[PDB]
């Protein structure tokens, strides 16, 4: 659990998917 | 998922896959909550109504998938299920109301690249993004499309599909259908006046609705792919199982067990 | 539809 919620492909390497910021754009 | 997007390698690494041993077939999505523990529909296990009701040995679960058919050697892993619980007040008539259910594996699961738990919202992550216009993402395998005699071309997808899709106020939900809703679902979709599309579908239930939390940078499921009635129809919104409500049963499962 | 999985599972 301690580690859940962050994807190896994207949040530990500081990369972002192609629509994730639409969804940062929402909130 | 209708009109979604091919995923990202690793854009959902806690997605899973609900296989079913005899005949092959998608069962449903659902996702990986900790390293012995998946989360999906409880209608993807038990619904009377189209005879439906699996035992631990029917199924498998596939964690780590993208293709939608290969067997993704060295990629993919595949897990048996120890025990099925379903939640006691589950109600399949009428609404589906409580549409949740836990899988314990009968091994942990390594993590990967592909393979990585969600988390579960508490109180003030639940309050701070379950908010209407606030958006969430929606993944599976099932179909593109509404089924209708009509369609033509495939449909269902190559590969696992996702969409983005605005969280809706209550009372637009409600009334937006005859069937009763309750405090255990919620609804997401593009408002008519939006001018746009997407949608779970039939065989994407059991998935995760996620959100990613700007306090601390991580990805939370706040729903499950529950029910609609029909797929990305004008006025229509789909509907999911609220996480956070049933969470004091989720909590309750997984210390007993 | 659905490449074979390894028959030990199963
Ligand atoms: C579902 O089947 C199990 C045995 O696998 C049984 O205990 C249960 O009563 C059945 N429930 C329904 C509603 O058919």
């Amino acid at each position: 659990e301690a580690d859940c919620g962050l994807r190896p492909l994207f949040e530990k390497k500081s990369l972002e998917d192609k629509t994730e910021r639409e969804l940062l754009e929402s909130y | 998922i209708v009109e979604g997007s091919d995923a990202e390698i690793g854009m959902s690494p806690w997605q899973v896959m609900l296989f079913r041993k005899s005949p092959q077939e998608l069962l449903c999505g659902a996702s990986l909550i900790s390293d012995r523990w998946v989360l999906t529909a409880a209608h993807c296990l038990l619904y009377p109504p189209w005879d439906k009701n699996f035992t631990e040995n029917d199924l498998l679960v596939r964690i780590g998938k993208h293709s939608r058919t290969r067997y993704e050697r060295n990629i993919e892993k595949i897990s048996m299920l120890e025990k099925i619980y379903i939640h006691p007040r589950y109600n399949w008539r009428e609404n589906l109301d409580r549409d949740i259910a836990l899988m314990k594996l009968k091994k942990p699961v390594a993590f990967s690249d592909y393979i990585h738990p969600v988390c579960l919202p508490d109180r003030e992550t639940a309050a701070s993004l379950l908010q209407a216009g606030y958006k969430g993402r929606v993944t599976g395998w099932g179909n593109l499309k509404e089924t209708w005699t009509a369609n033509v071309g495939k449909g269902q997808p190559s590969v696992l599909q996702v969409v983005n899709l605005p969280i809706v106020e209550r009372p637009v939900c409600k009334d937006s259908t005859r069937i009763r809703i309750t405090d255990n679902m919620f609804c997401a979709g593009y408002k008519p006046d939006e001018g746009k599309r997407g949608d779970a579908c039939e065989g994407d239930s059991g998935g995760p609705f996620v959100m990613k939390s700007p306090f601390n940078n991580r990805w939370y499921q706040m729903g499950i792919v529950s029910w609609g009635e029909g797929c990305d129809r004008d006025g229509k919104y789909g509907f999911y199982t609220h996480v956070f409500r049933l969470k004091k049963w989720i909590q309750k499962v997984i210390d007993q067990f | 539809d659905f490449e074979e999985i390894p028959e030990e599972y199963l």
